[PDB]
RNA sequence: AAGAACCUUACCAAAUCUUGACAUCCUUUGACAACUCUAGAGAUAGAGCCUUCCCCUUCGGGGGACAAAGUGACAGGUGGUGCAUGGUUGUCGUCAGCUCGUGUCGUGAGAUGUUGGGUUAAGUCCCGCAACGAGCGCAACCCUUAAGCUUAGUUGCCAUCAUUAAGUUGGGCACUCUAAGUUGACUGCCGGUGACAAACCGGAGGAAGGUGGGGAUGACGUCAAAUCAUCAUGCCCCUUAUGAUUUGGGCUACACACGUGCUACAAUGGACAAUACAAAGGGCAGCGAAACCGCGAGGUCAAGCAAAUCCCAUAAAGUUGUUCUCAGUUCGGAUUGUAGUCUGCAACUCGACUACAUGAAGCUGGAAUCGCUAGUAAUCGUAGAUCAGCAUGCUACGGUGAAUACGUUC
């Protein structure tokens, strides 16, 4: 509960790919996990010709929702303090990152990002299904809990 | 495994001539030489004495495959 | 010219010999290389020599064995940010702010006599 | 590839020596006729070939499923 | 359940009953250090020993002997503890050498009254009586406190109880707490009584 | 029960039936035979005092 | 040189001989190495605490066997025969190197 | 039950014995008898053979210690009873509670202390009060980890050096390591909020900051919770049996319902080659060095070690290159058969494992449900015990190693 954090990663400089470097982890697989997102971020470099912080920025912004409904015997929409927002956005880009039926990896992650900033994919699609679940039922309540 | 047989003196007895009727071994252990084909065992599986005939092709078993114990 | 410090983390024993020179990581006086398996983050033991901006150009001199290779890169961090604490008292606050010197004591926690696998108690029907 | 296409089909499998591969030892299903004959020659551990326990034993108490059904 | 303090207590601040060391054999000492703590209990039935202490330097016992009753296990002059020491030497095969010392304050001590508990109550006496008179006299020499727990079939009783008459600190987690215990069962005709004492001696 | 204790302090027919008890009860298993003592002796003697030896559970 | 293996259970009675043994070959000689000591790797012992069921609670022993290694160098005749003679820890286990 | 081929074994078929398998008294004999041979499955009988006064007395004794008979007192019982019991252990629960002395109030059972305000982890304190105090429990004085130092340098470490397949020896204990002890972590100091008192929050010092982390330690008692199966007992019953020994089954059976655990259901992967790293623990009939032939389970001569030297011991996952190119497959590894290896009078009921070949569900698990807040989960090996040989179970250590905890609403 005062939620302490790791350094960031200096390959892509920033402290959100280090979050994305631990949450695409499996069984403590730390080495498998930097193989399989340096090569799908030189593929997001051979492919769409940008560097990836921008449109990973630009693309972790169709997945994050601004409302959230939490039930209680119900629907309420809470806004989300802005860490729970990046977690949820970034377990949601490997949940459906994890889910595609693809080769490997490196051409699984990668362009689900590059999907997701043409607003398609799962993600964006999950964006859009929590904001017609916090629509649908924007009715009931706006301050339960 | 190297094949022991330890009552062999109950083999060479009657070996010559007809073998008797049945004989007994109250052991399962005793590895079959290919020697005493015919002769007629009764093996224990605890209950009684099973007869068994060792015809002609279970040399390289024991006597424990056959008379089994666990019945049904 | 050859600061002799120590330095651990998570059984695992790091003794430093800071000498000047251009810089270089050499483990069991290997290699980057071979020894780590992060050949990738190689600048997360370089963390004091980022965070104290006076000079980014020394050499270390270990042969050093313990642990893993996460808990060694760490161990040879804390020697050197120990090699900089010996080397200049004026570095202290420049490790303090950002820490550095704070030994963790995070190390494998014991196995729990009636648990199967230490705070992994086996399955209640 | 070619020497992992031939380690499910019958003769080869996966770890033997190696329009060449048409001629050696036991390649075809004559095999199958070898394990029927041996297993005519059990039929003693027949006894449980309608179970799953072997010459070199099984522990079937609740679980040798696979000479078995699901629920059966 | 409460643990006994004897066992928590042996290596923090009181020592073991057996000092010796044995590595390779190790099953020819403490098995041969139970038959001679079963031989010292055929004379436990007079003479009250608290325990005994297994010195073995390197062939011979220095065993220390520490009785209430100083003065029968050594008879009359010494003619006792020589006709022991040869029964010793005849049931261990081994040479054996009694320590003996002669402590006074019998009633500080738990295996003294709680083998003295439980002759009284062989001897169908009521407990509380015994409970009272031993936790009161063990108060008029000076303690810390003692707690007395006698337990069963208590005074020929259908229904087992636990007759508990604890008085003073008997404090079981304070660690520099040397506190005696001991069990000692009783055989009454009506079963087996237990007694229990826990004597903390600051 | 002494019944079997009194068989295996005897020489046997084979070398292989030498299992192991407590020499101080009739408790065959669990017999640490380091000792010679079963489970719950070596308890009782550990908490006596009567076995030289600590107890610690700081590991 | 030679090595003594001062062998005990405990530090009570390992301290008190590594005194008495390494000023015995001090005032009755000269350079004897002192008391350095081992690892001591110890003996966990673990059962289960209860007599019939239970091994949801268990019980650890421990018997730790301390080792100290002392060194004499260049010893004095009167040194191996005043070694021998006082021997009073009664319960720590030497071997002669 | 941390060891079920014989033994365990109590149960069951057979062979049997009745002072018995054994404890003890008495008489007779006596430094015991082991070892080979016959029947038998062995237990048991029967031959060769005296080991045949070892401490000591005149010849005969006494008797450390054995054997036979009389079977006489006695055995023996893992037989029944935990609802007669001790001893021992679980759960509430490491939760913070539970009681007592004296006094007061109350006809009395009882209450007060223990409640109310604030507080923390706490009945931990402080304030006011018919309460004053005390005792078990919480808090540690206990151990380990977490930072140096006094000390002592070997089998361990190599500053600085000669030098090798090797820190392997010369030298040293620079660092490290290791341990008997020292100093420290105690809200200790400052500020704010605080009744000025308890404390909370922030900052600094410190390696660690708020019981520093973890373990042991489990109150009064509850469940008539478990154990007459470690042991003894209180009663009852047998004692040519319910006591004993041995061979063969046995706890190691399935048409099954259930609990725990492993393996996975593959591309994060499956296979091949090089290469890195440690802790913790054990070893004398045991640990099997190198080397050797073995595809391989292992086997041969075998240094060294009663243990920082020698061995178990390559720890495994990782990294670098290659293949497979998304499937019931290049995954699996159950099953069956053959060749086998090893322990052990022995692998058939029934041990571990190697090769070859067959390759069966399994492509992620519903209603429900379990465990976990940081080195945690997950995964991956290593070691100990039991063990003559046997583990996905127990125990202990180590590598990689995350987020969640808005809250406590139900």
């Amino acid at each position: 509960v005062p939620k302490r954090d790791v350094l960031p990663d200096p390959i892509h400089n920033s402290k959100l790919v280090t979050k994305l470097i631990n949450k695409i982890m499996l069984d403590g697989k730390r080495g498998t996990a930097q193989r399989i997102l340096y090569s799908a971020f030189d593929l997001v470099e051979q492919r769409s010709g940008r560097d990836a912080l921008e449109v990973f920025e630009e693309a972790i912004n169709n997945i994050m929702p601004v409302l959230e409904v939490k039930a209680r015997r119900y629907q309420v929409p809470v806004e989300v303090r802005p860490e729970r927002r990046t977690t949820l956005g970034l377990r949601w880009l490997v949940n459906y990152a994890r889910l595609r039926g693809e080769k490997t990896m490196e051409d699984r992650l990668a362009n689900e990002i590059l999907d997701a900033a043409n607003n398609t994919g799962g993600a964006v699609k999950k964006r859009e299904d929590t904001h017609k679940m916090a629509e649908a039922n924007k009715a009931f309540a706006h301050y339960r809990w | 495994p190297f094949v022991d047989e330890h009552l062999m003196k109950k083999v060479e007895a009657q070996e010559g001539s007809e073998k008797k009727q049945v004989i007994k071994t109250w052991s399962r252990r005793s590895t079959i030489f290919p020697n005493f084909i015919g002769h007629t065992f009764a093996v224990y599986d605890g209950r009684k004495h099973v007869p068994v005939y060792v015809t002609e092709d279970m040399v390289g078993h024991k006597l424990g495959e056959f008379a089994p114990t666990r019945t049904f | 010219v050859e600061y002799r410090g120590t330095g651990r983390r998570k059984n695992s024993v790091a003794r430093v010999r800071l000498v000047p020179g251009e810089g270089n990581i050499t483990v069991n006086n290997r290699d980057v290389r071979e020894y780590l398996p992060f050949e990738s983050l190689i600048l997360d033991l370089n963390q004091p020599f980022d965070v104290t901006e006076t000079k980014g150009n020394y050499d270390v001199l270990v042969n050093v064995h313990g642990g893993g290779f996460t808990g060694q890169a760490q161990a040879i961090r804390h020697g050197i940010a120990r090699a900089l604490l010996e080397a200049d008292p004026e570095y202290r606050g420049s490790l303090k702010r950002a820490g550095l010197l704070t030994r963790d004591p995070r190390m494998k926690e014991r196995k729990k006599p009636g648990l199967k696998a230490a705070r992994r108690s086996p399955q209640f029907s | 590839r070619v020497v992992i296409s031939l380690t499910y089909i019958y003769g080869i499998g996966t770890s033997t020596a190696q329009r060449e591969v048409v001629d050696g030892y036991k390649v075809e299903g004559d095999l199958r006729r070898e394990t029927n004959l041996n297993i005519k020659r059990l039929m003693y551990r027949g006894i449980r070939h309608r179970r799953g326990l072997p010459v070199r034993g099984q522990k079937t108490k609740n679980n040798a499923r696979t000479r078995k059904g699901p629920v059966k | 359940q409460k643990i006994n303090p004897i066992g928590l207590r042996v290596g923090i601040i009181r020592d073991w009953e057996a000092k010796w060391y044995a590595e390779k054999d190790f099953a020819s000492l403490l098995h041969e250090d139970l038959k001679i703590r079963k031989f010292i209990d055929n004379e436990l039935k007079e003479a009250s020993v608290s325990h005994v202490e297994i010195e073995r330097a390197a062939n011979r016992i220095n065993i220390a002997i520490h009785t209430g009753k100083p003065g029968m296990v050594i008879g009359k002059g010494g003619s006792e503890i020589e006709k022991l020491r040869n029964k010793l030497n005849a049931l261990t095969d081994k040479k054996v050498h009694i320590n003996v010392i002669e402590i006074k304050k019998v009633d500080l001590d738990a295996r003294l009254v709680a083998e003295n508990i439980a002759r009284q109550l062989e001897n169908r006496a009521s407990f509380r009586r015994v409970q009272k008179q031993a936790i009161t006299r063990a108060m008029k020499l000076g303690a810390k406190g003692i707690k007395t727990q006698v337990s069963g079939r208590l005074g020929g009783a259908d229904i087992a109880r636990a007759e508990q008459y604890s008085e003073g600190t008997v404090p079981l987690h304070t660690l520099r707490a040397d506190i005696d215990y001991a069990h000692a069962e009783a055989d009454t005709t009506y079963g087996k009584l237990g007694v229990k004492v826990w004597i903390y001696r600051g | 029960k002494t019944s079997m204790v009194a068989k295996q302090q005897k020489k046997q027919k084979y070398a292989v039936r030498e299992y192991t008890r407590c020499e101080r009860c009739g408790r065959p298993h669990s017999v640490y035979r380091k000792f010679k003592l079963c489970r719950i002796c070596f308890r009782e003697l550990a908490y006596k005092g009567q076995i030289p030896g600590v107890r610690k559970a700081s590991w | 040189k030679i090595r003594i293996r001062l062998k005990a259970y405990d530090h009570r009675v390992i301290d008190q001989s590594a005194e008495k043994i390494v000023e015995t070959a001090k005032r009755s000689g000269a350079d004897v190495s002192g008391p350095i000591p081992l690892p001591t790797e110890k003996s966990v012992y673990t059962i289960i605490r209860a007599v019939h069921m239970y091994k949801d609670s268990r019980e650890q022993f421990e018997q730790r066997t301390h080792k100290r290694l002392i060194d004499i160098v260049n010893p004095t005749p009167k040194t191996v025969d005043a070694l021998m003679g006082l021997n009073l820890p009664s319960g720590v286990d030497i071997e002669i190197k």
